[PDB]
């Protein structure tokens, strides 16, 4: 894992950038800022305290780590985005429309750009039927 | 296709009253079967209620055979369902292995006992196992799984207990009434099977009175054994009573249904959002709109809102509790704080 | 005026002493008529009772009659009651319908019964259906059914699959003790009726005796039916009893009367103003002060304060629990943010 | 009911107003003032509460659409408004008196004015005896 | 000074572990007085027993009578219990009217009957009333006290309709069995009553069996009867139980004896000021430092204080709920918006 | 230097699939040898068994011998048990020294019953104390015994008035019915002891029906203490089912076991600086950068820290309360009240 | 009680001044400050709450007369002036120091004035023992 | 004994130096930055609480000698220490590596200072192990 631990210690210095060894909410914000999104100081507390294990409000390298070792491929995430799929399932078919779906993405939460919704819709597409399934889209999604 | 769907939510998931008069009609039929399955064991009541049982099973039969294969075909409304491979991937539930091998014994019984005794018991057993056609969900079956085991180590706690207390207190009883003789001359603890199950009736509270003690030393065992170790038999019925009521009790704080609807669209976009990062030439790239190694970055603060997307939605089906009260304070305290050091930061920017 | 409220007080809804004690003097005189029909029954005793009934019977039939038109009069004293219709809806209540059978049915008694069997049966029956006369308001049966629709799906669940180990473990008892005979020769288990009397008694923990398996292998099924499917017919009375008690602990974190009061008197107007906003030519329009346009904005926002206040009054006759706290402080935060915006803007305003 | 969608669409268009094509607190507050209510903020929240569904603290046309579709006739909802009667229902007999219901709504909850005070009680006249029957206004109320 | 108070710590209201090893002993002797009662019946053992029994009742008669003349003078250290009234007061209680009765019966018994059947009859129950003696301050009672009190609601819902379907089911039974005989010819269903009688041994699930029903009328009205008003019968102790596990869960929230003393203290003094309000010359009127009118103000103000500290003392008293968290919510909002506007009338003082 | 961990997380701590598989088959040898001690004491079986059991007690004697002298050289692993003493203090507890008792007997029984009745009776007691075996930890008696020891005044509270009832209802039974003779000649309550078996079976629902009241008053008495006293034997199943279920209720808001990382830290860190400020010439003097009576200070202030630290690790470890948002909301309002007095003494410095 | 009535009504106008038919918090304070005692707004809500029923957040006559016909003297005040006694009572024999009694009521609560505690201590002087008893101060203090 | 009560009296007038016979959050924040330690406000409030008794705010005397009198050497204390190591214990068996005691000594809670924290491995060192036992530790520490 030599590789691994090269990129992961790589990834924690661009984040770090004072050699402290720790990362707080403010080197998070000024890299966000950095990257253009300007979050909020809330939205960045909620991201810390998901790596922060100890609780002391930074993210050491072995937090770092952990965080970086898990994945979106587990059983249990695949259940969680079909049962997110399943809240603007109306039938309860397994189906769920590409208007309402290309609605739903661009107007509520994140609120998806225009053009990766489309590129969404043309991933998740069953022959262009209109009624998209929402199950072949999360296999593909969590197959990684 | 609509009138798949119609028919799929009339027969597996019932709705309205016309459905439900279809299942209770249904659960009539079944039980007045089984009702004619005990009346055809009484001596006087054997002949006639066999002669009614054939026309009653051929009839049931038929109807289920039909039902069988309209509810399997439409099955395909559903996206699990469809095509062959969803077909038999219906077949393999346990609710529809039990409807088609009750099928499928019906026809064999008809088949070959018309050309005994075993071939009136197959049908008696078969209309005993009609019964559990009811439960098409399995709701039943699966509030009370969730429930036991939610409960598992204190219900093997009770059950440990209080076999150890059986075990012990039937062997001193079966030693201390191991040569009594009572009336009638007959040795009610003749082994320690015997004694094992005067310990079973008494511990259960049943008392048949087909054994017990005559002694002194066995009635005072048996006393201190009925006084104490009974509770540890009876604490299961309390322990998974008093859990049904506090789900039944939570269910009263539960969050409306709609307040989870920006929290599942947030953990799509963030689910998308991560999966789509993984393609170098991606559209979802322009959102920072020359990026050679903001690229590492990028995918880690992605999966990391990916993560909280995870616990906002995991928090927004849950029912309502202390921790979201905590939540919320510190969320607003945040805020506050924040607010009153812009104030300061603008006041002292202004007249320094 | 007031006299038929007084009395109807009295009578309807006792509270006091004295309405106490009127109810409690008649609960025991029928307590009494009962303690004597059951002596009638008693070779000794048949005559006596029977002699001293006649008597009691004329004396408790002319009473009631008496006492039931005093409370059919007084009932005019609500506004539901009022008239002749509303005396007839006061008699079509289950409690007065009751009342009116027993009386009436013990006139016909007295008068034909009088001047063998049967006009001794139906009496004893009226005298045991004098007992629901206590309950007048009907209080003891809505506290009853309030819980139990609650906690109705896990009575179900409970009821279903103790019914199903029931019937399987008292077929598969028949079927190791059909042949079985056992002291004074006989066969204790001669059909699958017997099989389900011997179930029902040993899985509601009776155990009459009468009917035991002599087997082992009958007496290993029953041992292992004994053991479990007992709990699930002692689950109703655990999940009911747990219901009442978190009932009765909800009750000492109820709001006060009067927090109602506002909430209540803001739904009364804003339905009122709702329903005044279909008249063109109405007074409730110069609360804004030519309107021609603003009507249509003007009838949806009353109706949004109309849901408002149906949601404020909702709240406001539920005890305290989390969602108040949340709304409290949504509300708090919401008010101080604006408060320290209204610092910014006015310190703007004036120093720029 | 196509001429109810039309009607329906007018008003969102007046409160909206922008064409964005949803109704907030800003929006709203400003269409109150304009007819002469200075609402506030938490009034302003409050009412968009219930109207809004999907929880994203605006008002769509189908949210708009499923509050306009309600009733005031419902079962429930007399039952609601005579409950509410009974909190100055001193005896239970179900009158209520003039003075003391005059009382209470111009000087309690919403304060209505004394034309539209004596218009309702003109409205809930037991033949000016003066013991007012507070059921048969329910039911002409929830007559609609 | 200090000597009687720690007897009456000593004896009545027990610390440590030298009054528990008394009371131990206490407890100890006295069931060895009962279980010689016991054995005194049994034919072998009578005499021994009987003979044994003299000397032991001296000695505890002798005994019990100096620890109850100890305890009555030590009562002197408490404030009720001082003087002759005081005496005559503690001599009024249940547990010291028990003891005074226990005693002098046991006098009279040991000097009139040394000095046949009652002579002994009387004595049993005497040794049988002791262990009443245990329980000194009736802690146990009033705990179950307590809860009975407070589901009495639910206790007499759940008798009273266990008692209409026993009556009811009985009765029903009882015209189904009537005229049966069983086998060894003997009617075991010959009244109301002997229905009554198996209704009860069903209804409270002992089932000792001495009255079957044997036609099937009978049994299918005892199978319903039994799968229902059983668990009518079964709910009171799981209403208590549930109650009593609801007490013990509230005693780990409840606050610490220290923040009730400011409460006390001002409650003392809220009260005691007006108290001294009703004197026109006292000393309480030199806080306002003439004074004509504002003695009205003065009075109510107190009173309204006096109130204000009812209502903290009895807060203080409970344990932590909801309504501790939206009281403090609301104060502490107050405040806080209380210092903005301090800060918004200072600035618009100093700069506007 | 791992393998003794590994060994002992093996045998006394297992966790994986592994130690599941090894812990289930050693029951289920068990299970399978108390079996065969329930069949020696049946007649046909008594030589099969009995021959079978001498090698399968060798085989058990060998593999249990050597897995005891396993485990105790593996205890090495953790502190308390490292040494001769270590292994001596291993050896003290019950389990351990059920496990050597079992052992050795077996050996001492081997030896010298195989070189009779107690040669017999001895190993069927050992086999069925094996079943002790099965917990290691003793998981199941300490969380039985946590929840009785929270409930002991309740669980006092209802022994004692049931026992109370019992006794006093067996003397009025035992006097109304000491000259009753029943059917076939027998008198059923011939004494005190009887009476008290008869209540005994009766107050615990068992009901055998060996003893029956056969009075009137008998039966009264009986039907009243029936329908009273069982409830309250059967009241501590359902305190002790409701007291569990309550625990597993407040299992699902305990805090995450990293929220006292911090808290740990801290009371370690000013527990040892408690500690050495002892020390004149400790180098936790430099913190404050000379020193003579600042010492006093420092160790009253360090003390105080210490109990503050000891404060957090408390309720760090505890779930979620009210008392965790009282606290949470007075530091908020706490904070953002000094901030404000911050904005405020900032503009009257600058300003004026 | 023509004459209760009427200095009832006296003292609610002496409170009032502004003829409204109400009592606010700021009037209230007015007329405390007035008295000299600069009550906090804290407490001018406290005890407002206590004498409004109907919830408006004022004290009408109605309200004035309720609290003005309570009672001292009642059973259940006896028992919660004796239940605070407790709480300073330390053996639990009914007596209470004198030292402790005045410590307790010059230091705590509403801190007495030195005079009106030797006042309290004159008034509850069991024969000038020292151990005051704390029962016959509540029967003496309830006898009015 | 009179000794420790001259000394505590002692501490109790350097902590007070008002002659009041209470101790405040201000008294005991300007001590301890007179030591220089500039404690905040909510630990100033955490410190009076635990010794403050009565709740009235201050420490008076009486609960300055209870606070004093109490000792570390408790078994509970004990018990308590123990738990707190446990926490840091990985495998269970009693024994906490060097390197992590003293990573999580100098960067979790008070973060203790190098020169003490190699004081306590010194204290703490089984024969220069490694892996330190931290029930030997906590004996000794609750020994005096
Ligand atoms: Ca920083
Ligand atoms: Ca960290
Ligand atoms: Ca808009
Ligand atoms: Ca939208
Ligand atoms: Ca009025
Ligand atoms: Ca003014
Ligand atoms: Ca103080």
């Amino acid at each position: 894992t030599e590789e691994q631990i090269a990129e992961f210690k790589e990834a924690f210095s661009l984040f770090d950038k004072d050699g402290d060894g720790t990362i707080t909410t403010k080197e998070l914000g000024t890299v966000m800022r950095s990257l253009g999104q300007n979050p909020t100081e809330a939205e960045l507390q909620d991201m810390i305290n998901e790596v922060d294990a100890d609780g002391n409000g930074t993210i050491d390298f072995p937090e770092f780590l952990t965080m970086m070792a898990r994945k979106m491929k587990d059983t249990d995430s695949e259940e969680e985005i079909r049962e997110a799929f399943r809240v603007f399932d109306k039938d309860g078919n397994g189906y769920i429309s590409a208007a309402e779906l290309r609605h739903v993405m661009t107007n509520l939460g994140e609120k998806l750009t225009d053009e990766e919704v489309d590129e969404m819709i043309r991933e998740a597409d069953i022959d262009g039927d209109g009624q998209v399934n929402y199950e072949e889209f999360v296999q593909m999604m969590t197959a990684k | 296709t609509h009138v798949q769907g119609r028919v799929y939510n009339f027969l597996e998931r019932p709705t309205g009253w016309k459905c439900f008069v279809y299942h209770f009609a249904v659960f009539l039929i079944v039980l007045v079967c089984l009702i004619f399955s005990v009346l055809s064991t009484i001596e006087q009541y054997a002949a006639l209620a066999t002669g009614t049982l054939f026309w009653m099973e051929i009839v049931l039969v038929v109807f289920f055979g039909t039902e069988y294969v309209v509810r399997l075909w439409s099955a395909g409304c559903r996206s699990k369902y469809v095509g062959l491979w969803g077909r038999l991937r219906f077949a393999r539930k346990p609710i529809s292995i039990i409807d088609l091998i009750v099928v499928v014994a019906s026809m064999v019984v008809l088949c070959v006992g018309s050309k005994a005794t075993s071939a009136i018991r197959g049908i008696r057993f078969l209309q005993i196992l009609r019964m559990l056609h009811v439960d098409r969900q399995g709701g039943t079956w699966r509030l009370l799984g969730s429930v036991v085991f939610i409960h598992r180590q204190e219900l093997i706690t009770t059950l440990y207990i209080g076999f150890l207390g059986l075990i012990f207190s039937s062997y001193f009883v079966y030693l201390a009434e191991k040569d009594a003789v009572n009336e009638s001359g007959r040795v009610e603890f003749g082994s320690y099977a015997d004694a094992l199950w005067w310990g079973v009736v008494t511990v259960t509270t049943i008392g048949y009175g087909d054994k017990v003690p005559q002694t002194w030393v066995g009635k005072t065992i048996a006393s201190c054994f009925s006084v104490f170790a009974i509770s540890f038999f009876a604490l299961p019925a309390g322990i998974l009573g008093s859990g049904f009521a506090l789900k039944v009790q939570q269910k009263q704080r539960q969050k409306h249904f709609n307040r989870q609807i920006p929290a599942a669209a947030s953990l799509i976009q963030t689910a998308w959002r991560c999966y789509a990062a993984e393609n170098p030439d991606s559209s979802t790239w322009k959102i920072y709109i020359l990026r050679e190694h903001h690229r590492a970055t990028i995918k880690v603060i992605r999966r990391m809102q990916y993560f909280v997307a995870k616990k906002k939605f995991q928090q927004a089906r849950k029912p309502y509790d202390v921790r979201d009260v905590i939540e919320q304070y510190s969320q607003g305290h945040l805020n506050l704080m924040v607010r009153i050091k812009e104030l300061q930061r603008r006041l002292d920017q202004s007249i320094g």
